[PDB]
RNA sequence: AAAAAUGAUUAA
RNA sequence: UUAAUUGCGAUAACGAACGAGACCUUAACCUACUAAAUAGUGGUGCUAGCAUUUGCUGGUUAUCCACUUCUUAGAGGGACUAUCGGUUUCAAGCCGAUGGAAGUUUGAGGCAAUAACAGGUCUGUGAUGCCCUUAGACGUUCUGGGCCGCACGCGCGCUACACUGACGGAGCCAGCGAGUCUAACCUUGGCCGAGAGGUCUUGGUAAUCUUGUGAAACUCCGUCGUGCUGGGGAUAGAGCAUUGUAAUUAUUGCUCUUCAACGAGGAAUUCCUAGUAAGCGCAAGUCAUCAGCUUGCGUUGAUUACGUCCCUGCCCUUUGUACACAC
């Protein structure tokens, strides 16, 4: 075919070393969202209050619900089943279901 | 597609017009008269004709045939 | 001797063979009870012959079980597949076949795999693609 | 009821469900009574399942997989995004947790919650593309009741995966909320907007 | 020597099928006629050897494979026969493409 | 099942090595930060430490914490087989060494200033820019280096 | 000395040999004889000693430095399926000359009928036993000795 | 009546005979313990510390009355796993051989296996004897 | 809302630019003398109820 | 009834 | 009408041939024959170890015997769209249901016509014409280097962007293979070592041993917690080993450290209809060492469609042509 010229072929070369990356992608991203792993008084006494009447319990409401990381709604649900405020309806890892208790 | 071949139609329609009155109307036995009314290589094809055979007498039956 | 049988169920490649004989109502696989077979998701595969059937009959008849081949699920396949055919065949061989029939109908009614073995096969791989059917990406230009 | 005593001990729970096949032994079928005509005979909950899985053959015919049990259908469409191609006990075991959330947020049949679901998601008319021209236009045809209860199943659980992905939320959560959205509507769910705007969209190039 | 035991054993290995199945329908016929309690012929899963390659010569055209096989089909035979009539079976009944190896068991 | 009532004594985010320990990540992965100590290190050190494993880096004492900090500087001194470090019989004297924040990159520079001074290959493709562990060139790695 | 054997026997139906047959014919090329009688000779006695069907292509440049194949074909020939390897027999050789290389293939196709191995006919090749056709008799006329 | 550990749940056999031989004191841990990965396969030590290795001893106890005899290779194989090999596929990679070969040496010296005389280590009459008492408790737990 | 339940009798064949719809009739449920012809995306038997948003257009790309 | 231009010389 | 120049048939054609079919291999079905410590199972018949109103294991063709269900290979049988209900120039045939292991030629292959391409290969060939070269060789060997070189562009792919996840502990499962005596091949097991590995023996010329290739994906139980994060593991530093005479331009393996782009990807474009796609590994080929490749093997196992000629093409017929180097 249609060989190009050295200087073509060098201007093509440094054009593409000289090319930005084109990400061809719309880029959003959310902000920054924190949960307190550490467990203070005041959220304990959120947790004691209004955990009942929860018609679901779980580690994601828990997380979505208060702002607690999900290693502290781990052991803060299984200290719940242990205090027995609430009763436990499939027992599984990576998937707990909890509702009221009696 | 099951159309069958001509190998299978000149066959079962010599072995009508030869065999006849022994030829019975079921398959099982259509199949155990082959052997000795013909020499097919293979059971596959001796199968063909005889199915094709006790079609063609299933035909015969009610009514004749062209050929 | 005693009254037994033995038979067999077949996935794509497990196999687990099932000897069958009058006890005190005795159910073991792999030298383990049923009730402890792996995984826990699909225990009810290897239950199902226990609650279609009735387990009063039961009594009477046990059964241990081997399997080998295949994979977990091929296995459980074959497993569920072995106990069903064993428990049929020891009903034809040494019971009045009423009952063997009324078994019949109800696997017949729940399953087909039951009795009779899927016929689906593996298919070997052809050269240009990584599977059967699948090729390597073609390429113009 | 009447338990029999036995050699190697069967525990009393699995012992119950003697009397008739319950799915995962903790509900049966027996009044599910799919109630939007037009979708029976294709929504499979007349044959009762102990489990989602069950390697039968419901592809070698056309009509075939309307056979299938519907909870099963639903599992074999939530092997996806790729990655999770086979993995059917995954799937299985996402379904059954699915049914426990269902059965925890209502005091109602999970498999009734889904039928309702599929009932209230499959579209009811669509659009084809016809006109080889530059500008081609958009024909709105009907659907058929088979198509309408998979791409029911379809959008169901495409949108409940996109909701799991990334973020807290379990799969089996979201697949349940996405669920109990659809089997009452509400336009919060994303198989409800999409079969809204669908169907909007065949209005328009009626 | 004394018209005792060897506990010997033949094993025959061949691709060719029918040449292998006569000299061994033979051997068990031979066993009857001289009335020897014996072991039937034993036969192996029939190995298959392959090679799979290209066809073509050179690198070029459409990547076609080819495979090519052998069948090793194989058959042993445990005997527990006199000394004067061991010869009398191994130096007779051979066929072309059939090889017969003969150990003396001690097992 | 240790749910633990705490008042305003849990510590923020910290200092160690010249290096921002941050809290609420459990101490092993909140050490990673620091440079030249990576995921096993840390583990060890911590485990060394004589400490709890879920004290989320923000429940540590001040001298539990300069304990897990001489551990990190002297880390054959609390028996550690000494393959498990970062640099093992070094040019200079030859004694196993861990680098640690601050030194790795130091260090790093002592490495190139030393192979480009001593004109080895490997010191001229690091001078050029290049790769220097033997890859191909012809296409990959391109729109940086 | 004395246990090493080798015994030469005589082909019968030399005819039916593609590679005597293309033995044969590479010598006439060598000698001289040309090309279409050579191919024609071969299967005429190919023919006449009673194979079913015949086959010469001779391929490489005849005339001019162009190349092109002819080909010399007679009798009942299949190409497809078992019968090919159960059937056919075939040879190629190479035939130096002034101009190159000249190949020469022969296919052999002989006659089922013969032989005492293998088929003894083609497949599908189906034949009927006569009926022996006879009288009946009206009167059942039963017989004693 | 007569219970051998065929009929009981594996993991939570496992984990009560971990912690029995934990209240036993006596399995004398190597000393590399609190520094290794288990396999070269892993990127991580055990996340329990001081537990792993009494769970793998009694995991390595149990699958010998399982089997015949198990060797040190065979431990390896098994207890070995995928490996993740950065931008290359994984492959399976067998496990500390000195782990396994220690949780081996310490099975005699807390008396449950012996030489073997045919093969590699099998089970004695009072491993035998403990790992029913431990089936007994774990059955009536 | 007027949706109408309609059964189809008769599958007239398959229609479209690349055949992916059918041209059905179908008759009422509430009269069975009410026979339309309507186009359907998915795939259909016989005896099969269907859904009209409108219920009164005729399908085209006939014969 | 949407749009659709081009293709160097010689070589039975 | 068929997948078919497959047939029904019509007929200035008649009878024929090749191809298609038929054929051969291979996955399925055989409680039917032959059998088998190189495949098995059972009798616990011999001793026993454990728990205890009976189950699980150790030594079983000299510590025995019986039987081929599982296994293998010989000869066969089996399916012929069988029967039935529909439909037809009522013929070839096609659509449903019932049986059956199997009802898209049952699945998948092997072979595969005449005619041609200036298709590729003179670097596979002691296949080869002609041209060239032939002692300072374009011959043949030896040392070193290169074939890998990087401003760049493209085509196969591997790993990913994570919670349907990663990591840790445990449960625990294939099929196809291959493998030394003209010499070190496949390696059990024991011991040392974090590991890679090292050392001492053993078995296997092989359904006997590696090997039940105890593979991975998978399942359970715990740690993480939506943070380019503990996702990802590029780049790079330091050390320890194996192959090989020889490892630097890093063969590869292992340990610690560094921890980059990457947030699901514009235009565009590839493969695929059921045990298929896809996911997952394993073996073999090349191999002294080296897989991100190929050829197979099994494991887990979808969705969607049983259609059309819209796009891209193919076959037959009719037609037009100023084309035949053939739009
Ligand atoms: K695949
Ligand atoms: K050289
Ligand atoms: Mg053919
Ligand atoms: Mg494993
Ligand atoms: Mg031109
Ligand atoms: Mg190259
Ligand atoms: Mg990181
Ligand atoms: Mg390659
Ligand atoms: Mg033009």
């Amino acid at each position: 075919k249609q060989q190009l010229s050295k200087a073509a072929k060098a201007a093509a070369a440094l054009a593409g070393g000289k090319k930005s990356k084109k990400k061809w992608s719309k880029k959003s991203m959310k902000d920054r969202a924190q949960h307190a792993v550490i467990l203070d008084q005041e959220k304990y006494d959120r947790i004691l209050k209004e955990v009942p009447t929860y018609r679901y319990v779980s580690v994601s409401v828990l997380v979505d619900r208060l702002k607690i990381g999900g290693s502290l709604a781990r052991i803060a649900l299984r200290h719940l089943e242990k205090e027995g405020i609430i009763k436990p309806i499939s027992k599984h890892s990576k998937q707990a279901i909890y509702t009221r208790a009696t | 597609g099951r159309v069958r071949t001509k190998t299978v139609k000149r066959a079962s329609k010599a072995l009508i017009e030869r065999y006849y009155p022994k030829l019975t109307l079921d398959f099982q036995t259509n199949k155990r008269l082959c052997d000795e009314i013909a020499t097919i290589q293979s059971k596959r094809l001796r199968n063909k004709i005889a199915g094709y055979t006790t079609h063609l007498m299933k035909r015969i039956q009610k009514g004749p045939v062209r050929g | 001797a005693v009254p037994s049988v033995q038979t067999f169920g077949k996935k794509k490649s497990a196999t687990a063979v099932a000897h069958v004989k009058a006890g005190k109502g005795l159910i073991k696989v792999n030298g383990s009870p049923i009730t402890l077979v792996e995984p826990e998701i699909l225990r009810f595969k290897v239950y199902e012959p226990l609650l279609l059937v009735g387990l009063d009959k039961f009594s009477n008849i046990d059964i241990r079980v081997r399997v080998t081949g295949g994979g977990h699920v091929s296995q459980v396949y074959a497993i569920r597949q072995a106990i069903a055919k064993g428990l049929v065949a020891y009903h034809q061989k040494y019971v009045d076949e009423q009952s063997k029939n009324e078994l019949k109908k109800a696997f017949t009614s729940y399953d087909r795999t039951l009795l009779i073995a899927d016929s689906r096969r593996p298919e070997p791989k052809k050269f240009g693609g990584k599977g059967a059917r699948s090729r390597f990406q073609k390429s113009y230009r | 009821f009447t338990p029999v005593v036995l050699a190697t001990p069967i525990p009393e729970e699995v012992q119950q469900a003697q009397t008739e096949i319950k799915l995962f032994n903790k509900w049966s079928f027996e009044e599910v009574e799919v109630k939007d005509a037009s979708l029976v005979d294709y929504v499979q909950v007349r044959q009762p399942i102990f489990v989602a899985h069950t390697a039968g053959r419901y592809a070698n015919k056309r009509f075939r997989k309307a056979q299938c049990p519907i909870i099963e259908r639903l599992t074999n469409s939530l092997m996806m995004n790729g990655r999770n191609n086979g993995k059917k006990l995954k799937a299985v075991r996402i379904i059954k947790h699915t049914l426990d959330i269902i059965n925890v947020l209502t005091d109602q049949n999970p498999i009734q919650v889904v039928v309702d679901a599929i009932t209230n998601t499959g579209p009811r008319e669509d659009t084809t593309r016809v006109g080889g021209g530059g500008a081609a236009r958009r024909q709105a045809v009907d659907v058929s009741p088979l198509r309408r209860v998979n791409q029911a199943i379809a959008l169901l659980t495409i949108g409940a995966r996109e909701a799991a992905f990334r973020n807290i939320k379990t799969i089996a959560e979201t697949l349940a909320e996405e669920l109990i959205n659809a089997a009452k509507g509400s336009s919060t769910s994303y198989a409800i907007k999409k079969k809204d705007e669908l169907e909007r969209v065949a209005k328009s190039n009626r | 020597q004394q018209q005792q035991i060897i506990k010997i054993r033949i094993t025959l290995t061949s691709t060719k099928v029918k040449q292998l199945e006569n000299v061994s329908s033979n051997i068990v016929k031979n066993a009857e006629q001289h009335n020897l309690v014996k072991k039937g012929p034993v036969r192996l899963p029939t190995k298959v050897l392959k090679i799979s390659t290209r066809k073509t010569p050179n690198g070029e055209g459409s990547k076609t494979w080819e495979t090519y096989e052998m069948r090793i089909h194989k058959r042993y035979i445990d005997l527990e026969a006199p000394v004067q009539i061991v010869k009398r079976i191994t130096q007779i009944t051979i066929e072309p493409g059939v090889d017969v190896e003969v150990v003396v068991a001690s097992n | 099942s240790l749910v633990v009532q705490e008042q305003g004594s849990f510590q923020h985010i910290l200092r160690l090595l010249n290096t921002n320990v941050d809290g609420n990540i459990k101490i092993v992965y909140a050490l990673t930060t620091i440079k030249g100590v990576g995921r096993r290190y840390s583990n060890l050190v911590c485990k060394k430490a004589d400490v709890d494993l879920h004290k989320r880096a923000g429940e540590l004492t001040q001298e539990e914490l300069e304990r897990i900090v001489q551990i990190m500087q002297n880390p054959t001194h609390y028996k550690i087989p000494a393959w498990f470090l970062n640099r093992q019989n070094d040019i200079t004297d030859g004694k196993d060494y861990h680098t640690l924040a601050n030194n790795v990159e130091s260090k790093l520079r002592d490495d190139l200033e030393r192979l480009k001074k001593i004109r080895a290959h490997r010191g001229i493709r690091h001078f050029w820019g290049l790769r220097v562990r033997g890859q191909h060139t012809k296409t990959t790695g391109r729109r940086r280096a | 000395p004395g246990t090493i054997v080798l015994y030469a026997e005589r082909v019968q139906d030399r005819g039916l040999s593609a590679v005597a047959q293309a033995e044969s014919m590479k010598f006439k090329l060598l000698n001289g004889l040309a090309i279409r009688r050579a191919a024609y000779g071969v299967v005429r006695y190919v023919m006449e000693s009673g194979a079913k069907g015949c086959e010469v292509v001779v391929s490489g440049k005849l005339r001019a430095a162009r190349a092109k194949a002819m080909k010399f074909a007679d009798g009942f020939l299949i190409h497809s399926g078992q019968p090919v390897n159960d059937f056919i027999d075939t040879a190629t050789r190479h035939v130096l000359m002034r101009q190159g290389v000249l190949g020469i293939k022969v296919k052999i196709m002989r006659d089922p009928a013969k032989s005492r191995t293998g088929p003894k006919a083609l497949p599908d090749a189906v034949t009927i036993i006569e009926p022996k056709e006879e009288e009946p008799i009206l009167a059942p006329s039963v017989k004693d000795y | 009546p007569g219970v051998s550990v065929r009929d009981v749940a594996a993991q939570d056999f496992i984990n009560a005979y971990a912690s029995f031989l934990q209240r036993q004191g006596k399995l004398e841990v190597p000393g590399y313990v609190d520094i290794v990965k288990t396999s070269s396969g892993n990127e991580m030590p055990p996340q329990d510390a001081e537990g792993w290795f009494y769970k793998r001893a009694a995991s390595v106890a149990r699958h010998i009355y399982m089997r015949k005899q198990v060797g040190v290779g065979k431990l390896n194989k098994l207890y070995g796993g995928a490996k993740s090999r950065g931008v290359r596929p994984y492959k399976h990679i067998d496990a500390s051989g000195s782990i396994n070969r220690k949780v081996l040496q310490a099975l005699e010296k807390i008396g449950i296996v012996e030489i073997s005389p045919k093969g590699g280590r099998r089970i004695s009459e009072n491993g035998q004897r403990d790992l029913d008492r431990i089936a007994a408790q774990t059955l009536e737990e | 809302t007027p949706v109408t339940l309609a059964k189809v009798i008769k599958v007239l064949g398959r229609t479209g630019s690349r055949g992916g719809v059918t041209q059905v009739r179908v008759e009422f449920l509430e009269d069975t003398s009410r026979t339309i012809v309507r186009n359907v995306k998915g795939p259909v038997r016989e005896n099969d109820i269907l859904v009209l948003m409108e219920s009164e257009r005729e399908a085209r790309r006939l014969r």
